[PDB]
RNA sequence: AAAUGGAUGACGCUUAAGCCCCAUGUGCGUGAUUGCCCAUUAUUCCUUUGGUGAGGGCGGCUAUAUGGUGAGAAAGUGUAGCCCUCCCGAUGUAGACGUGGCGUGGGGGUGAGGACGAAGCCGAUGGCGCGAGCCUCGGAUGGACCCGCCUCUAG
């Protein structure tokens, strides 16, 4: 199944919105959070600081949530969830949960490659042999 | 820049929804909004 | 095509009222970069002489004057400045130039040069086209006595912008860099 | 700078016997000290290999005495606590030509370590440039082009003489060896020129006649 | 004063010290040659392989002048120049030609 | 309105060279359309100078607007001189602005001039019906005058390509500000 | 552009004729003959009075 | 009047014409001289033979943007070209028919060369190769 | 005429790189009306977000199997926004308010997962979101429980 793919996916910034000063205590974690001080040189926009997000930094909405292969992500968990992805298999493709056995995993793979539906932790090997 | 002395002072704060739960109103609220756009009608708009 | 300071002669009036019908026409010459400039000039000294204002007056016409052919000519400039510390002061000098609005623009660099006196605090009176014989000003009467020659000397030549060089051979013309 | 034993196994490997890099010898007498440097910093910047000689010839504009007051001015900074680690007032004029370029570069980043490095400069002209081609001068800042001829001027040497340098002697010496040396060599060697000349002169009469009229066309015999 | 922009490049050329000179070389291509440390990928890796080889070359073109003195603005493609290249030469091609 | 401009302009070239050829003198009639533009920013304005450039619609440097010279207007432009530059268009420059930079008021959105209905729809009055109309009203006085530059938005322009002398300073001093009667054509050339 | 400047006022076509024909070079130097006549004439004129 | 569907429609300028003579600025052969013989039949590149026992230059296609077309021109209303046709390098050690059209074309063009007052000049003129010596600015030049 | 050695910012500059004034592309007394450089400013273009926002479509009959082209369309404050055009604003301490905004322990419902390996822990495991965070991968880790969605509650 060949995905509808954009024509080019821009995205306004890559790195991420690190902690200030987070590299200099190893209990500090990375995870963003504004900086509420009266004399923070963040908060104050000094040149050569750091950046903060705001709603400038927005996707564009026609390319919001789409993977590299031109996908949506949905979850999945048994075989009969495969049948609501059947119909619109050009967009969205499914995830198997991490807690999900090997010994279900199995029915679940061979019924995808039977129904033509995309899996992205599926079987390598499979997608590519054809049919 | 723009001079924006008085833009604040002039907007009006104007809702477009319910607060209420009773889904009795909500169809009617439905019915009302539909007869508003589609009629030359002062009577239907003050309704809704 | 030089010179800033082009010739000006600015005709204006007074609006006719029930009091003074058919007022009086004056005639105003200035030299003034642009005719806006000049316009200015002409409303400051009809208010300072006659009190009358732009508000209540008509510009009539504000052309400027052709001069003669190309010569060379002794120019009489009187010119007066004003300063803080002196007041007025009121001189008359004497240029070699070729029309009247060059020996006038000389006149201003020349005050600005020797007295630091800006183009608003400068007024001028008159400038004329006086003969030889009557020329008081040695530094330039010397240039009037016929087989006057001289030569030319501590000259700073420079090539034309197109074939300028930074490093060159010493002893040849060819270029090393640029 | 000597060769390694490494780096002469390694030529001889490969066979290579000699190599010179791109080098401009410019000849700095009678030039201005600080529009000479101004240039020079800008030409390193841009990557190029500059060599000067005759130092001692450069002119700074004002009389000796001024200059003389000035160096010695210069030289009574030194740092108090420990004058080991103070400023270092350089006597040649060699090394005061080398701080006046190096005040007028980014020296401390290693881009303007680099360009300094590029810079070598002389006492006179020693022997190991003589020979290596035809000397060059900078028009800009050439004394007849830049100083009234009724002012007073400086020569480097001179000034440098009188606050300590002490080998102002020595160059007068070498100086007066080499002009001796080139100048019997160049009276020599002029049978060839002569021969030369005459040689393109005997042409333009075996030559083709249709290609001498190209030549005359363009002005060139 | 206040700092650089790394996606404009400056670049003097010898011989032209004039605007009218170097509008003459506005749309050129120019590239900057340098080498590596490993035999990568090139052009013609499989048709002729006397080009491989430590050498790389980065390309861009000449936008508009600089200044009144014969610099000129070089783009160089999508991307910036390595800062390593500051000082070093520049080859500036004849193509694509308008005469 | 073509046969009407070359009319009024060999007319009055007639009539100047009458009075020259006798020695007399031709006084022309004062300006009544001025052209106005701000070149200042929005720092430290006292509140009289604030109030005026509103009324004038001039609220962002390089905003453009057309107004009539009588004497309410002339008292208003002398209070707010040192942040405006101002003279007497041309016909050139009227349609220049128009063509290139003009856009209605339609229903409180703005929108660019690309046909005549457009221009028809906006102007329910039957004397305003295409672009060369709208020309007509501004360089002329004109019986509409208000109702046509009202319903125009303010003209957004770019800055002056050449560069400027002296933002502070009047015209006559060698600056920017103040009335500088027709040369003001050539500023807005550059400008547009 | 020429489309949109055709379509906000249609006498654009004539109007530009009228310059070429301005710029015309017989036209113009007979035009600027003629003009030289007709001032001196007047001249001579009015100072006959 | 030419439409753009029409193959004799082409947009180039107008110093590349058949018979010039230009330098080609890209490839093995930079710094050489050739003559320009036809343009393909769409608006595609032009097919360049200077004479190869002269320049060494075959039959080749090359893009108009690489070669500085001088006002030097031979007159090539003998030469026919006519055999000259895209097919020939849409095939994927020279082939006989190859040779055969090379020869006939270099025949008839040295010949047309030689008609031309300076036939000696111009065979020499082709032998040259151009360069960029140091010091020089070819923007100042006319070709 | 002052208390460490030191400051037109430094070097330096005197046919100035000093002081007062005047000019400008290619061609400065024949080219009238732009010598050049640098912004979170102005013009223009793309994207996001919020509107005292402005318009439009929404009664699905043209015709069509796989091995002429294939997917959607909800009468709607708020989304993975029902969809398509257009216009105007966007910084901010103290402070106010909004969010089908994120995360944690437990209750009522509904739907799943687990010895073919749950919770927990480790990471040059990548992907998604402006962000709080979410999910997948690997473990040459572990050995028995745990989670998605709607609501209720709080040490
Ligand atoms: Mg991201
Ligand atoms: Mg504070
Ligand atoms: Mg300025
Ligand atoms: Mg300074
Ligand atoms: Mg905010
Ligand atoms: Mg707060
Ligand atoms: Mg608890
Ligand atoms: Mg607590």
């Amino acid at each position: 199944v060949k995905p509808f793919v954009p024509r080019n996916i821009v995205k306004k910034r890559t790195k991420k919105f690190t902690r200030h000063r987070c590299e200099l205590f190893p209990q500090l974690s990375s995870s963003w959070r504004k900086p509420r001080g009266e004399d923070s040189p963040v908060r104050r926009r000094y040149k050569g600081q750091k950046a903060m997000p705001n709603k400038g930094y927005g996707s564009d909405r026609r390319t919001k949530y789409i993977t590299p292969s031109g996908f949506k992500n949905f979850p999945v968990n048994n075989v009969q969830d495969l049948y609501m992805l059947l119909m619109q298999n050009r967009k969205y493709a499914g995830v198997i949960s991490h807690t999900v056995g090997a010994k279900a995993r199995k029915a679940i793979v061979r019924k995808a490659h039977e129904l033509d539906v995309r899996l992205i932790n599926g079987n390598a090997k499979l997608r590519r042999v054809d049919v | 820049g723009v001079d924006l002395t008085g833009v604040q002072k002039k907007k009006r704060v104007v809702r477009h929804h319910t607060y209420s739960t009773n889904p009795y109103i909500k169809l009617l609220i439905k019915l009302y909004k539909f007869l508003g756009k589609r009629t030359n009608s002062p009577f239907n708009k003050l309704i809704h | 095509v030089r010179p800033h300071l082009r010739h000006y002669c600015v005709v204006g009036r007074e609006t006719p009222s029930e009091k003074n019908p058919q007022p009086t026409v004056y005639k105003f010459e200035v030299f003034a970069p642009n005719f806006v400039v000049a316009k200015s000039r002409f409303w400051r000294m009809m208010r300072e002489k006659n009190k009358v204002k732009s508000t209540h007056g008509d510009v009539l016409s504000c052309k400027v004057v052709k001069d003669r052919k190309l010569a060379a000519r002794n120019y009489s400039v009187d010119i007066a400045y004003y300063s803080q510390r002196c007041g007025y002061t009121h001189m008359v000098k004497e240029f070699r130039d070729v029309c009247k609005a060059g020996a006038v623009s000389q006149a201003y660099n020349d005050l600005a040069s020797r007295h630091r006196a800006r183009y608003h605090n400068i007024e001028v009176l008159g400038v004329k086209s006086i003969p030889n014989h009557e020329v008081r000003r040695l530094n330039v009467a010397q240039f009037h006595p016929h087989n006057l020659s001289f030569p030319l000397l501590q000259r700073r030549v420079k090539a034309p912008r197109k074939d300028r060089v930074i490093f060159v051979k010493k002893n040849s013309k060819r270029a090393v860099v640029a | 700078v000597l060769p390694s034993r490494r780096s002469l196994n390694r030529s001889s490997r490969k066979g290579f016997k000699k190599h010179r890099p791109d080098i401009i010898v410019i000849d700095l007498k009678d030039h201005v000290l600080g529009r000479a440097a101004a240039i020079v910093a800008k030409q390193l910047l841009l990557g190029k290999k500059i060599t000067v000689v005759r130092c001692e010839k450069l002119t700074i504009a004002g009389s000796e005495i001024r200059n003389k007051i000035k160096y010695l001015q210069f030289l009574r900074k030194r740092k108090l606590s420990n004058p080991k680690l103070g400023p270092f007032h350089h006597r040649s004029p060699s090394d005061v030509f080398i701080r006046t370029v190096r005040s007028m570069l980014p020296r401390y980043t290693k881009r303007g370590q680099r360009a300094l490095r590029q810079l070598v400069a002389y006492e006179g002209v020693p022997v190991n440039v003589v020979r290596t081609g035809g000397r060059v001068v900078i028009p800009k800042a050439q004394r007849h082009n830049c100083y009234r001829n009724e002012r007073r001027f400086t020569v480097l040497g001179n000034m440098c003489k009188h606050v300590g340098w002490k080998y102002s002697d020595v160059v007068e010496k070498l100086e007066a060896a080499r002009i001796e040396k080139s100048g019997r060599h160049h009276k020599k060697m002029e049978k060839v020129r002569v021969a030369w000349k005459n040689a393109r002169k005997e042409a333009l009469k075996k030559m083709p006649q249709k290609n001498v009229e190209v030549l005359k066309k363009f002005g060139l015999a | 004063l206040h700092g650089q922009n790394k996606n404009t490049a400056l670049v003097r050329i010898e011989n032209v010290n004039t605007t009218e000179d170097a509008k003459w070389y506005v749309g050129k291509r120019v590239c900057y040659v340098y080498h590596g440390y490993k035999i990568k990928r090139c052009v013609r890796w499989s048709k002729a392989p006397a080009r491989r080889s430590n050498t790389r070359a980065i390309w861009g073109r000449i936008t508009r002048p600089h200044g009144t003195s014969g610099t000129v603005r070089v783009k160089f493609n999508g991307s910036s120049v390595p800062a390593s290249a500051i000082g070093r030469r520049i080859r500036v091609y004849l193509y694509p030609s308008r005469i | 309105y073509s046969r009407e401009y070359r009319s009024t302009e060999k007319k009055l070239a007639g009539l100047r060279r009458n009075a020259r050829q006798h020695g007399n003198y031709y006084l022309e009639a004062k300006p009544k359309v001025a052209v106005v533009t701000r070149i200042r920013g929005i720092a430290k304005v006292p509140p009289k100078q604030r109030k005026i450039l509103q009324l004038l619609r001039l609220r962002q440097i390089f905003n453009t607007v057309f107004v009539r010279l009588n004497k309410p207007m002339e008292n208003m432009l002398r209070a707010v001189e040192p942040y405006i530059a101002y003279g007497y268009p041309s016909l050139s420059t009227v349609r220049a602005m128009v063509y290139k930079r003009g856009h209605l008021k339609i229903n409180g959105q703005r929108v660019k001039i690309t046909d005549n209905q457009m221009i028809k729809d906006k102007y329910h009055n039957d004397d305003i019906v295409c672009a060369e109309d709208i020309v007509n009203q501004i360089y002329a006085c004109g019986k509409h005058f208000r109702t046509v530059t009202n319903g125009l938005w303010p003209f957004k322009l770019a800055p002056p390509a050449g560069g400027m002398r002296q933002k502070r300073r009047h015209f006559v001093e060698g600056g920017d500000y103040g009335n500088r009667d027709t040369l003001i054509n050539r500023f807005l050339a550059r400008m547009i | 552009n020429r489309r949109l400047r055709l379509r906000l006022n249609p006498f654009q076509k004539k109007e530009k004729a009228m310059a070429k024909g301005m710029q015309n070079k017989k036209n113009r130097e007979a035009r600027h003959a003629a003009k030289v006549v007709r001032l001196a004439k007047a001249r001579k004129n009015v100072a006959k009075a | 009047k030419v439409s753009r569907k029409s193959p004799e429609y082409s947009t180039v300028r107008k110093s590349c014409k058949p018979g010039t003579i230009a330098i080609i600025l890209a490839g093995r052969f930079r710094g050489r001289r050739a003559v320009i013989l036809k343009q393909l039949p769409k608006n595609g590149p032009l097919v360049i033979s200077g004479p190869m026992k002269y320049s060494g230059v075959p039959i080749r296609r090359i893009d108009s943007r690489y070669i500085i077309a001088t006002s030097t021109r031979v007159d090539l209303t003998g030469v026919d070209t006519s055999a000259i046709t895209p097919e020939i390098f849409k095939r994927e050690t020279v082939s006989d028919e190859r040779a055969q059209l090379q020869n006939a074309i270099d025949t008839a063009l040295i010949q047309a060369i030689k008609k031309d007052p300076l036939g000696k000049e111009m065979a020499g003129y082709l032998h040259s190769v151009f360069t960029i010596k140091p010091g020089d600015a070819p923007h100042r030049l006319k070709w």
